[PDB]
């Protein structure tokens, strides 16, 4: 019957298709073809961090836009102060092959993962007064590319074992898994109001989750590898950045995809994708050594960081919009505002 | 964490002793450590400071040249070896632990003292003293003769609490953050030269002398603290 | 009238020794051959600082030449030590072929900047001993010279039996032998300049001759910058 | 300009980079290696034979010194086949040790394959690759026997002649040693099809036996050493 | 194993979608009403910049 599950499927797929072209009348670019460019972004360098030893893989801002994780494959968790370049900690890994940080909204754990298909969340108030491995959650079957907070107690991880996963970090159990990917799941990115997440995964295609319920809702399809996912600050738009020189943006509430930020001069591909506060602004790093700024409404590139002298493996805007912060395959981070 | 002091006594004047503290239960070497003291009778006095790495010690003008202080991280246990003893210098010798990040609590932990006995950012707490009954909002007040408010944005006041009996436990850190540990019910707030701690709904089993101590620059002055009895 | 031109292009040599401070030093990374680059790219400026301004002076007229006390005296030093790192590079490029893994791993990484200080900070202090012995006097203090000579010798031998060491290497392993060579070319003037200094009073006709040799002093300072970069980059 | 609280900071910075200085002259002194095969491919004896003589975990580790010199030998499990993710980790491996069962003949092609895949990988284009053709106890007595002939699954084998060049001086059969230096020129191919800086193909025939893999391992990382130090210096 | 695909794209096909104009609406709407609020769009005086 696999002929005829494939054949009902095939029709489904083609309703789908048919559906999200029905509601295609006007294109993204139409409505913003009146509202003024931004006009040239010129960010400049303002702090540059010079801790790490090796290329940097990941990083995520605190809640409180000042301090920031940075994860190495030199075995390192630094957490830095932006304002002043202090390093505040420097967490020595269990594993030096570390993929994805996370610090917690509360500043009171920060999260590690890598090839060790362990996600270590990091207790930093504690009364002895050095970072201890507070968990190890190990229920993975595949690397671990992203891991991101819910609350202090929950966490969701994204691996290469084409399966997504929440965490109960107490208890040290997946509470749920999801698991409609069929390849490798890179990104993840987490709605405002934590009740769903967008994930992207070798598969060319990015998938929204239910957290409390454990389905997949929508499905959004890219021509290659998605490295890079992030929610627009709405929650009803998210941004892709993909191994095809492109950056995609979507809409829940649509089920398509929006826009697409590409240039014929780009060929690399995009390691990291955020948004600036106001979400009109879409940073990408690249393969090139540079991140790209793009309008997120008009399609059109603002600027370029150009600062790095190896690949741009993180990207991350703090919750006020402050500033940017691009992390490379040098050991450094860059402040830009 | 622990943190126990030993080698106070009698000592005649003009001698020399060495106070030794151990600390068991935390990581010893990656934390400043300071050494307070209280006279017989009086407020608290800081002493001396030997920042994690051994890096920067300061001393007090009461105490300079005549104290060294020192700290063996291996064997997890500071040394205070004070040398031409006065009579000035008798009082209950705490160590303080201390750590100093973003977002750190200085003066967190507090040992339970030696006492030795031999045979300037002024600050002001006027209210000696607070008649109070359990179950009413308390006020403590104080004041400074230079305002707190560093150019950073944070002012660099602490407010502790003595217990009768007991070491002083850390109650807010830098004028509005609240300790670990300690119920909400305790608030600071202020501006630079006039602070307030807020308890609201006084229970007993926080009565005792309340001090408020700088921190913007050494040496690190205490007040008289006012004292709460029930 | 070459005074006039010589003066451009020592100018010229500081466009360069300058940018090749910023290249070498702020622009790409440290290398252990980077530190030795930038303190013979730093001591050429200087020899063309010092230049340049006496011929400012000069030109201005404002006169007075305690300068040239100074010119002339620490010019025994652009010597020990620019044949000193010299040798010192070179040292070091025939230990990175025959010690691989000692250079990349086991080598400290401050052993160039201690190396550099060194050779400085033994080679001034052997310069400003020339420079009190030749001009003002002491009676046996004359085997200094003999001293900076052997020293001076020395170190040109080690440089030669190590580039010659690495090219007898590279040959059992055109611009290849210029880059493994690349410092026995710089390192010739240095001997071909203390050997006229010394030298001179033997058949002493340089009244005659220093507004021309000077033409190819100045030319060494210019060219010298795309050597640094040809051999640091 | 600092208060007494930020000057405590910054000191705290200062010690925090101390030790990360420490740790960088470790991580230095280190030399990665990544150790690739497949599940028939003799790979997990080689790290017993380097360790004895020098869960659902994903990255297993392997400290072994030879002659001073401290070395991580890193094996992933617990993944699955599509390997272009993981392997950009690898950038800055010293070497990538590629183990090849040359006994089978079947599976040989794919092995083929997947160290084309190595090779030709725009992140791995500046890691030398060495190469262990493993498991030749069985290949001498697979090729002795006559039941199994490569031109069943090399068609070029029966037009091939070993070259003037270094036999094994120990007593060989003439064709086993065909056989071994075909299966050697096979890769030694792939190899020179497109070569760059760093990136050089170190073939060598080993068994499980063997006690002498470290040292050859020790060996080619000291000549990859030496060719990033004739590059990146510019002797060459 | 393929039952699983045609119950999650039943589930994924029955889904209330609004037309692209309404959501490129929203977007845009958004970008507006927070437009001084990112200091990356219109850069904030130096006076108000940590950085
Ligand atoms: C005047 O001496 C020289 C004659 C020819 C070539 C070079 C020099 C010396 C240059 C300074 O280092």
């Amino acid at each position: 019957e696999l002929d005829q599950l494939r054949q009902e499927a095939e029709q489904l797929k083609n309703q789908i298709r048919d559906a999200r072209k029905a509601c295609a009348d006007a294109t993204l670019s139409q409505i913003t073809n009146n509202i003024d460019p931004v006009g040239r972004i010129q960010m400049r360098t303002r702090r540059t961090l010079r801790g790490h030893l090796a290329k940097i893989y990941a990083m995520h801002w605190g809640t409180d836009s000042r301090l920031l994780v940075s994860a190495s494959q030199d075995g390192k968790l630094i957490i830095w102060d932006s304002y002043t370049t202090n390093k505040v900690h420097a967490i020595p890994l269990r594993s030096s092959w570390v993929m994805t940080c996370a610090y917690a909204p509360s500043g009171n754990y920060v999260a590690c993962g890598g090839l060790d298909n362990i996600c270590s969340i990091y207790n930093l108030k504690t009364r002895e007064g050095n970072v201890r491995v507070s968990r190890e959650l190990a229920g993975h079957t595949g690397y671990l590319s992203c891991c991101r907070f819910l609350d202090d107690n929950q966490i969701v991880t994204s691996s290469g074992d084409t399966t997504c996963a929440l965490w109960d970090i107490e208890t040290g159990q997946q509470t749920t898994t999801f698991t409609g990917h069929t390849g490798d799941v890179m990104s993840l990115s987490l709605a405002p109001d934590t009740r769903l997440f967008v994930s992207g995964a070798c598969d060319a295609s990015a998938k929204l989750w239910d957290v409390r319920e454990g389905m997949c809702r929508q499905t959004f399809t890219h021509e290659s590898d998605i490295n890079a996912i992030c929610f627009f600050p709405n929650g009803n738009a998210f941004a892709t950045g993909s191994d095809d020189a492109t950056c995609r943006l979507f809409d829940l509430r649509a089920d398509q995809e929006l826009m697409t930020y590409s240039h014929d001069n780009i060929i690399c591909g995009i390691t990291s994708v955020s948004f600036s506060k106001s979400g009109r602004l879409l940073l990408a790093g690249y393969d090139d050594f540079n991140c790209n700024v793009w309008d997120a409404l008009k399609a059109d590139r603002a600027g370029v960081l150009a600062g790095h002298d190896n690949r741009v493996s993180c990207l991350g805007v703090t919750d006020d919009g402050m500033a940017v912060a691009t992390g490379s395959w040098d050991s450094f981070l860059k402040i830009w505002n | 964490v622990q943190l126990v002091e030993s080698g106070g006594g009698l000592v005649q004047p003009g001698g020399s002793r060495k106070l030794s503290c151990s600390a068991s239960g935390f990581a010893f070497s990656s934390f400043g450590m300071h050494w307070v003291r209280q006279a017989p009778e009086k407020g608290l006095e800081w002493v001396a400071y030997i920042s994690s790495g051994s890096g920067t010690i300061y001393y007090a003008d009461t105490v300079k040249g005549r104290f060294t202080i020192s700290r063996d991280d291996p064997k997890n246990t500071l040394f205070l070896q004070m040398t031409s003893l006065r009579s000035e210098d008798t009082a209950m010798y705490y160590c303080v632990r201390s750590i100093y990040y973003y977002g750190s609590s200085p003066f967190d932990f507090w040992g339970q003292g030696t006492t030795l006995t031999v045979s300037d950012i002024v600050m002001t707490q006027a209210t000696s003293s607070v008649p109070v009954t359990p179950g009413e909002s308390v006020s403590i007040s104080c004041r400074s003769s230079k305002s707190l408010l560093h150019s950073n944005g944070n002012t660099y006041l602490y407010w502790f609490l003595q217990r009768p009996g007991q070491s002083p436990q850390l109650l807010i850190y830098r004028m509005s953050n609240l300790a670990s540990g300690v119920p909400d019910r305790f608030s600071g707030s202020g501006s630079g030269t006039a602070f307030t701690l807020t308890i609201s709904r006084l229970e007993a089993e926080d009565v005792g002398v309340y001090y408020c101590m700088q921190h913007l620059e050494y040496p690190l002055t205490f007040g008289a603290g006012t004292k709460l009895e029930l | 009238t070459l005074f006039l031109a010589t003066v451009l292009v020592s100018l010229c040599g500081l466009v360069g020794n300058g940018t090749v401070i910023w290249l070498l030093g702020f622009r790409i990374k440290r290398n252990p051959f980077s530190v030795y680059i930038l303190n013979l790219a730093g001591a050429d400026f200087a020899f063309l600082f010092c230049k340049s301004v006496r011929f400012l002076l000069l030109v201005l007229n404002r006169s007075v030449a305690v300068l040239n006390v100074l010119i002339r005296g620490v010019t025994f030093s652009s010597y020990l030590g620019g044949l000193s790192l010299l040798m010192a590079v070179s040292v070091e490029r025939c230990l990175s072929v025959l010690f691989p893994i000692w250079y990349r791993c086991r080598r400290l990484a401050q052993l160039s900047a201690i190396a550099c200080a060194l050779i400085w900070g033994l080679s001034l202090c052997m310069g400003i001993l020339v420079f009190l012995c030749v001009h003002f006097v002491d009676f046996l203090c004359d085997v200094v010279n003999l001293v900076y000579n052997g020293m001076f010798f020395l170190t040109f031998l080690v440089l030669c039996a190590s580039s010659l060491a690495l090219l007898i290497w590279v040959q059992c392993f055109r611009i290849v032998l210029l880059t493994v060579l690349a410092f026995l070319v710089l390192g010739l003037p240095l001997g071909a300049g203390l050997l006229a200094d010394r030298l001179s009073p033997s058949l002493p006709c340089f009244d005659i001759l220093l507004p021309i040799l000077h033409l190819l002093s100045a030319l060494n300072s210019g060219v010298n910058p795309l050597i640094y970069f040809f051999m640091g980059r | 300009t600092l208060s007494a609280e930020d000057k405590a900071a910054v000191e705290r910075s200062k010690m925090i980079e101390k030790q990360l200085q420490k740790d960088k002259q470790v991580y230095r002194r280190t030399l990665r290696l990544l150790l690739l095969g497949a599940d028939n491919s003799g790979k997990s004896t080689i790290v017993k034979q380097m360790r004895i003589y020098h869960k659902t975990s994903g990255i297993f580790e392997t400290k072994f010194q030879v002659d001073k010199v401290n070395f991580h030998m890193f094996d992933v499990g617990a993944q699955r086949d599509e390997r272009r993710k993981w392997i950009q980790c690898f950038n800055d491996v010293t070497a990538i040790i590629f183990v090849v069962d040359s006994s089978d003949y079947n599976r040989l092609q794919e092995a083929l394959n997947d160290f084309k895949s190595i090779w030709n990988n725009r992140w791995l284009r500046t890691i030398s690759v060495i190469l262990f053709l493993n498991k030749q106890d069985l290949l001498a007595e697979k090729v002795l026997a006559g039941k199994s002939k490569i031109e069943d699954y090399f068609p070029e084998f029966a037009r091939y002649t070993t070259p003037e060049d270094a036999t094994p001086e120990p007593g060989e059969d003439p064709r086993v040693t065909r056989a071994k230096y075909f299966i050697r020129k096979e890769f030694v191919d792939i190899s020179t099809a497109s070569g760059d800086g760093r990136h050089i193909c170190y073939p060598h025939f080993t068994c499980s036996v063997d006690t002498e893999n470290a040292r050859r391992i020790f060996n080619d990382c000291k000549d990859i050493i030496l060719q990033m130090n004739l590059r990146e210096y510019n002797l060459v | 194993q393929a039952r699983k695909l045609v119950e999650q794209l039943k589930m994924e096909a029955n889904i209330d979608r609004i037309k692209v104009s309404k959501a490129a609406a929203d977007l845009m709407a958004y970008c507006e009403a927070h437009a001084k609020e990112d200091p990356l769009l219109t850069p904030v005086p130096a006076s108000e910049n940590p950085f």
